[PDB]
């Protein structure tokens, strides 16, 4: 919501990239779920692997 | 540097103005002779053009004073060709 | 051509030109100074006649240079000006008027 | 013969704009460790032609919410004025010699703004309206400073005649006399053409495409051509005003070349600035132009009024 | 081309009708733009280069701030054009008809007296045959503002400063 | 005939301009958009081929679907595609945009952008390398080079 | 991004993928480092410092960049913790917390 | 490398050099091989008009020298 | 009349470019394509709704500043007078008043937005 | 209430632009300087009531100079009669009026 | 004391305004304290924009120069050496 | 008088009629005011140039200055009405009667 160019309200609408990773992981083994974390933060991949 | 150059330019402008002043009397003489000749030609052609019209005095002054009044553009080039009228009117303004 | 010889023309034809200007600026009527206007042209023609007889070629070089520039500047033809002044100072004895 | 002169001042300018697009792309690339267009033609020399043919063979779309008349008039005004602001430029001889060519340039720029305004307004889109309002704010910020700086630097010229600028700088560039005004004028020209650190009307990273977001194919090409033609023309104005060039009346080519090279250098610096700085916020643009330039422009206007009188160096009127 | 000034004046009247019919202020803006440019053309044709360029420049800058406001205050969900409302179109057509009638009456009938006496001859006639010399008489007269018109300068400057003050006082709530 | 030769030469001129000045829109959805940025990186330099990343869809010629096309995103992708003035092309980058990729059996993933927009070139990979995307774009230029649009018109 | 390209082939030379290496797996990594990889990483990291300094030359002291970033999006320390911020979003407000130091 | 930008700069240089040269050459062609005379002020325009009449051919560029007198 | 010729040529060239742009390419138009652009989603409100100016005072004062710039333009010719003292005093007076108006607007927080 | 403070204190605030016959920069005369001078010198000190009727010839000449209404009427009559004569072929414009003779310098 | 602190603070926080007031201040004071302002006035008077209309000689004008270039009258020799 | 004078006077009359005949917005009334000011400028300029009233060539500039001063006054009043009522409609100015 902009009053001129001043931001009165900022409402982030997300889910346009919601691919259901957490649900898809439940149907795959622990090894098969590892590549899913590479795609979570696709700018920092190997860090996501380390956390998993 | 700009001070020196501007002073020199002022001297050059003064010299050009002096040249214009020297040339001015001849131009004034030519201008007055040309204006008088054009007025005479207009009067002569008017004497023929409006001879039939009743009560039309030819060359009648429009002012009460018996003094020289510089003629307007329409009083000099009134019956000249359109090209000459356009020149003498808008030539300096339209020349770029 | 007039601008090239203007400085010498003003000095030599001063007397008849000034009389005509005084007439025009006192009569305030062009028809009362035609005779003085005629004497301006006669003296102007006589001024150029002397140039043609003593400084023909150097003067022709001078005004051709001036004619080239669109502003008809005097500072782009000082070399030709000196040639014209030198001949005129010798053959005719005229001296160009100073500044102002 | 005058029509031939008009064509020889318009068509070469359009070709220069077309190749300036390529020059900008290649300069940005080589300043970004890249290579500009290099496949289409030798060294990319055929890229502008491909771009033009693509744009003019591309389908133009007329927005459903757009006011057609203004939407079509805006691009025409932009290009026509961009091509007209070259008419009075002295290189070395101006096509049209005006006693007040400078004020003519100012008026022509002021009118060109309405192209962005109407294009934005008529586009009938939120981003286009934002772009138009940003253009309004931009012209509010620079116009006064632009005029004041131009007046101050022309106070040593003696008149608004553009041709006289060549004579005034016959011994020395006028930038050696007004380099603070030169810097401020350069920044004002950057802001005016909606250019580097002042690309707010278009705002690629903030407004998608700004006022021309709803323009496609031909009209978009016309706006781009008008923008780059204004860039080259303003850089030419900067060249003649401050970076004076020698003019031998018998060999005008000498001036023409020197002039062209200086204008090319200024355009290259425009691209250089485009690929070196982040974009301003137009609030900050207006604050800068109103609170750092304008006071200084007024002070330097006082100084350049007083200086010729106090030094007996008033330039000739004619 | 001997009636360029008359054509420009007719376009002046056309633009005045255009922004007098009251379309959307946006369209009134371009109406005033056309009128100002054509008036600059007329003044240029009469020898007023500086004056004509001055009206052109000022109104060009002034109508810009008006446009800014038209999009901020006078913004109608459906902005109206000269062919959008029968009232606006009626005013536009009436103005055009009035202008055309007066032009026809003035041209075909040489001497026309509506309120003043107008002569049908070209405007070139009234021009003077004098020589200004190495002068731009309009420019010199205008520049005489700082030498002759010191009082005018003082009053105008004071009015402009007081105008700034008045604007700030008005737009403060 | 002379008519076919002129049309064929005109068709080549039209095709050459379109294929050599392709303007993709800045439209990236997921992991594949990062590798798309590396095609514009100095090493590969898509701008070198005339491929310039315009922002507005109305000033673009190619839509490179780079990333997963979720159900929530599908109407947005179609409208942005529809606002592209013809001739427009779609290049599907990555297995996510090709047939759903890793998320093919997902409740909120469209099984390929082909179900939403017609696709001209399919670039395989997860993510395809910056050369693979560049190969697909250069393949698109060849596909445009084989477009006899005017030549068919002369024979309609 | 040219340096980002050089690091991408470090991913590719050790896993076979430029971005999604799937290299770090539960229990260690997938494959040992190929011979000569450590030397090439050293060569990259040797000259990468200048790249950062070139980046700072264009942004750190640029008055335009500072105008666009200084006093923009100010987050208080208390709000950052309550709103769940982490990483730079915490340490940018003065909060001294790094999960590599406190919980290595 | 960086000199690869030079061809485009040279093409633009030629395209910007054409206008100036063309204007100068056209001015010389239409003014008898001389610079086109400027008429910034009415005095210069009056000089131009007198020169046109003096020429007799209704062209100001052709100038009559001392040969015309007498 | 030469300036009129130049203006006519430029306008005709621009309009011819518009004509070629709108009549050379193959046109295929439908409702979705010509819809307003709002970054892929449908706009909420009309673009012809009021758009508040946070710098309105700046514009209203830019009016008077443009007036003062119009007043200052005749200065190059004004320096050619014999009354240089009076001319200089009046020019500096106008510039001082312009600076004073700017200062008053600045100190009273007029140049600030919102 | 015309409080004539200018005539009292001797100041000249606006009397320098009231007429075109006053001093002007570089002595650029007005187009009707002579007529206005005659009208002003005629009607100086005699009062407005007398000036309206007595110095009426001077004022009429001044107005004619300013607007040229009667001169334009005469020129229009001449033009109309010339056009009517040309339509009937009773007149032939002279060569110097037809652009056939070189105008004097 | 206070002036030095104010000026140092002024040029440390708002250096733009410090220069503008200094430049503006000089433009008002320097012209009065100059020997060339009178020369600037004389140059403007010297330039002959309009014709020097002659006056009728009554015989009692000793200094008025009835001549082309004889010594009487004003001289621009000062401008030549400027 | 020349026909250009007639056209300019007619333009002034049309602008005056427009200003006197409001429709909805206060912006259009200010437009008619500016149009009348422009017409007066053109009239005065033509009169001064035609009669070679050199010293009076500064009059149109002063007229323009006070014209845009009145325009700024109008713009400020316009913003206050919009701030107080939401629209610049001339019908909102209704509290003061008779
Ligand atoms: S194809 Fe692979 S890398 Fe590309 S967006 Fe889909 S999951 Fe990410």
């Amino acid at each position: 919501e902009l009053s001129g160019e001043m931001v009165r309200k900022c409402d982030p609408h997300i889910g346009l990239l919601h691919r259901g990773t957490e649900k898809l992981i439940e149907y795959k083994t622990y090894l098969q779920a590892l590549p899913y974390f590479d795609r979570l933060d696709y700018v920092s991949m190997m860090c996501n692997e380390q956390a998993y | 540097s700009m001070m020196k150059w501007n002073r020199e330019r002022r001297r050059l402008q003064i010299e050009d103005f002096e040249a214009r002043i020297a040339l001015m009397p001849l131009f004034q003489a030519e201008k007055d002779r040309r204006v008088l000749q054009m007025l005479r030609e207009n009067l002569e052609e008017e004497a023929i053009i409006m001879k039939d019209v009743p009560d039309w005095k030819v060359g009648e002054s429009v002012f009460h004073t018996t003094r020289w009044v510089t003629p307007m553009m329409g009083e000099l080039y009134g019956l000249r060709t359109n090209e000459e009228i356009l020149s003498a009117t808008y030539g300096f303004i339209w020349y770029t | 051509v007039l601008k090239a010889a203007a400085h010498h023309y003003g000095a030599q034809c001063d007397k008849p030109n000034k009389e005509f200007m005084l007439c025009r600026w006192e009569e305030k009527d062009p028809r009362r100074c035609l005779e003085e206007g005629k004497l301006v042209n006669q003296c102007a023609l006589d001024f150029f006649r002397q140039i043609k007889r003593h400084c023909a070629e150097p003067f022709t070089e001078y005004w051709t240079c001036i004619d080239y520039s669109g502003l008809q500047l005097f500072r782009h033809c000082r070399k030709q000006q000196a040639k014209f002044d030198e001949c005129v100072l010798d053959k005719l004895g005229w001296v160009r008027p100073d500044l102002g | 013969m005058f029509m031939i002169n008009i064509l020889s001042l318009i068509i070469p300018i359009l070709l220069a704009v077309a190749f300036l697009t390529l020059v900008e792309r290649k300069v940005l690339g080589y300043m970004q460790l890249r290579k500009g267009p290099n496949v289409v033609g030798p060294y990319g020399l055929l890229q502008p032609i491909a771009d033009a043919l693509k744009l003019f063979t591309k389908e133009p779309l007329r927005p459903a919410t757009s006011s057609i008349s203004m939407f079509i008039i805006a691009p025409i005004l932009a290009l026509s004025l961009a091509l007209t602001m070259w008419v009075p430029l002295p290189m070395p001889y101006p096509l049209i010699n005006m006693n007040l060519g400078v004020l003519f340039m100012l008026a022509m720029s002021s009118l060109a703004v309405y192209s962005i305004l109407w294009s934005g307004w008529a586009s009938n889109s939120k981003y286009a309206l934002i772009g138009a309002l940003r253009a309004v704010a931009q012209t509010i910020s620079y116009e006064v400073t632009l005029a004041i700086i131009l007046l101050s630097v022309l106070l040593m010229n003696g008149s608004y005649t553009l041709s006289t600028l060549i004579t005034t700088q016959e011994h020395i560039w006028m930038i050696f006399t007004s380099w603070p005004l030169a810097m401020m004028w350069f920044i004002s020209t950057l802001a005016e053409t909606n250019r580097a650190p002042f690309d707010l009307t278009e705002g690629e990273s903030e407004l998608v495409s700004g006022f021309n977001v709803e323009y496609a194919a031909g009209p978009f090409a016309m706006f781009f051509m008008a923008e780059y033609a204004n860039i080259i023309m303003m850089n030419a104005f900067t060249a003649i005003l401050f970076l004076g060039a020698s003019h031998d009346p018998h060999t005008p080519e000498l001036y023409t070349i020197n002039f062209v090279l200086k204008t090319l250098a200024l355009t290259i610096t425009f691209l250089w600035i485009r690929a070196s700085y982040p974009r301003f916020r137009y609030d900050q643009l207006m604050h800068l132009l109103w609170k750092s330039f304008l006071p200084l422009t007024l002070a330097l206007c006082m100084w350049h009024i007083s200086l010729p009188i106090m030094t007996a160096s008033i330039p000739p009127q004619s | 081309t001997m009636y360029i000034a008359f054509i420009l004046s007719t376009i002046f009247v056309i633009g005045f009708v255009g922004f007098s019919s009251k379309p959307s202020p946006i369209y009134g803006g371009l109406g005033l733009i056309v009128s100002g440019g054509v008036g600059c053309g007329i003044v240029l044709n009469f020898g007023g280069s500086f004056l004509g360029l001055m009206v052109f420049l000022i109104y060009l800058g002034g109508m810009l701030v008006v446009f800014g406001y038209t999009t901020a205050m006078a913004t109608e969900m459906y902005p109206e054009v000269w062919v959008s409302n029968k009232t606006v179109f009626g005013a536009f057509v009436s103005g055009l008809m009035m202008e055309f009638c007066m032009v026809y009456y003035a041209l075909k009938e040489e001497e026309v007296e509506i309120i003043f006496k107008f002569n049908g001859l070209g405007d070139w006639v009234i021009y003077d045959t004098g020589d200004s010399g190495f002068f731009s008489e309009e420019a010199m007269g205008i520049a005489a503002l700082y030498s002759y018109g010191t009082w005018l300068v003082i009053v105008t400057g004071w009015s402009l400063l007081i105008g700034v003050v008045v604007i700030m006082e008005i737009t403060r709530g | 005939s002379r008519g076919e030769y002129v049309v064929a030469k005109l068709d080549d001129l039209v095709n050459w301009a379109r294929r050599s000045s392709l303007w993709p829109m800045t439209f990236g959805l997921a992991c594949c958009a990062v590798e798309m940025m590396h095609m514009a990186a100095p090493r590969y330099d898509m701008d070198r081929f005339g491929v310039v990343f315009r922002a507005s869809p109305r000033q673009s010629d190619v839509m490179i679907v780079a990333g997963t096309l979720t159900n929530k995103m599908a109407p947005a992708l179609r409208k942005v595609y529809d606002q592209m003035p013809e001739p427009r092309y779609v290049v599907s980058m990555g297995s996510c945009a090709n047939g759903g990729g890793y998320y093919h059996y997902s409740y909120s993933v469209v099984r390929g952008c082909d179900r939403i927009v017609p696709v001209d070139i399919y670039v395989p990979g997860c993510p395809p390398t910056a050369e693979a995307l560049l190969y697909g774009i250069l393949q698109l230029q060849r596909k445009i080079k084989r477009e006899k649009r005017l030549r068919i018109w002369y024979r309609r | 991004f040219e340096e980002r390209e050089k690091m991408f082939e470090f991913y590719e030379r050790v896993s076979g993928a430029r971005m999604h290496a799937a290299y770090i797996r539960p229990g260690g990594v997938h494959q040992d480092l190929p011979l000569g990889l450590l030397d090439d990483i050293y060569e990259f990291s040797k000259n990468f410092s200048f790249r950062i300094d070139e980046l700072e030359e264009m942004l750190t002291n640029n008055r335009i960049w500072r105008n666009r970033t200084v006093d923009i999006g100010v987050v208080t320390a208390e709000d950052a913790l309550n709103y769940g911020f982490s990483g730079v979003m915490l340490r940018g407000s003065g909060i001294q917390w790094d999960l590599r130091k406190t919980q290595p | 490398m960086w000199f690869e930008i030079l061809p485009g700069i040279a093409v633009m240089a030629a395209c910007l050099f054409i206008p100036g040269m063309a204007t100068a050459h056209i001015h010389k062609f239409t003014n008898g091989g001389k610079e086109k005379r400027v008429a910034h002020f009415s005095y210069q325009w009056n000089l131009m008009e007198r020169d046109r009449c003096i020429s007799g051919v209704n062209r100001y560029h052709v100038t009559k020298g001392l040969e015309n007198i007498d | 009349m030469n300036i009129m010729l130049t203006l006519l040529t430029n306008v005709t060239l621009a309009s011819l470019l518009v004509l070629i742009a709108f009549w050379l390419p193959q046109l295929n138009a439908y409702s979705e394509k010509t819809s307003p652009y709002e970054c892929g989603f449908d706009p909420m409100g009309s673009a012809r709704l009021p758009f508040s100016m946070k710098f309105f005072l700046v514009a209203i004062t830019f009016l008077l500043f443009d007036l003062e710039i119009a007043l200052l333009l005749p200065l190059p010719w004004a320096s050619q007078t014999n009354n240089l003292k009076t001319m200089l005093t009046m020019a500096l007076f106008l510039l001082i008043l312009l600076a004073a108006s700017l200062a008053y607007e600045w100190t009273q927080k007029g140049l600030e937005w919102a | 209430p015309f409080f004539d403070v200018q005539k009292r204190l001797g100041l000249d605030l606006d009397r320098w632009m009231t007429i075109q016959s006053a001093e002007q920069p570089h002595k650029i005369p007005g187009r009707c300087h002579a007529f206005e001078k005659e009208w002003i010198e005629c009607a100086h000190g005699i009062g407005g009531i007398r000036a309206e009727k007595e110095c009426k010839i001077e004022f009429d000449d001044f107005v004619e100079c300013l607007l040229r209404q009667k001169t334009m009427k005469r020129l229009s009559a001449i033009k109309r009669q010339r056009d009517k004569l040309i339509k009937e072929g009773k007149y032939t414009p002279p060569p110097h009026h037809l652009g056939k003779e070189d105008p004097r310098p | 004391g206070r002036i030095a602190s104010f000026l140092k603070n002024a040029w440390a926080k708002e250096p733009v305004l410090v220069a503008s007031f200094a430049i503006g201040g000089l433009a008002i004071i320097l012209p009065s304290l100059s020997p060339y302002t009178n020369y600037a006035i004389r140059i403007n008077r010297a330039t002959p924009y309009n014709y020097p209309v002659p006056l009728r000689d009554d015989g009692n004008m000793p200094d008025v120069p009835s001549h082309p270039q004889d010594p009487q009258g004003p001289s621009l020799e000062w401008l030549k050496n400027l | 008088m020349p026909l250009v004078y007639m056209n300019i006077i007619m333009a002034f009359a049309i602008a005056l009629a427009g200003l006197l005949m409001y429709r909805s917005h206060l912006m259009s009334s200010l437009l008619c005011l500016e149009g009348m000011m422009l017409s007066l400028f053109i009239m005065s300029t033509l009169i001064i140039l035609n009669t070679h009233f050199t010293l009076a060539n500064m009059m149109p500039i002063i007229l323009l200055v006070f014209a845009a001063c009145e325009a700024a006054l109008g713009l400020s009043l316009l913003v206050m009405v919009s701030n107080t009522y939401g629209t610049d409609y001339v019908q909102n100015l209704n509290l003061l009667q008779c």
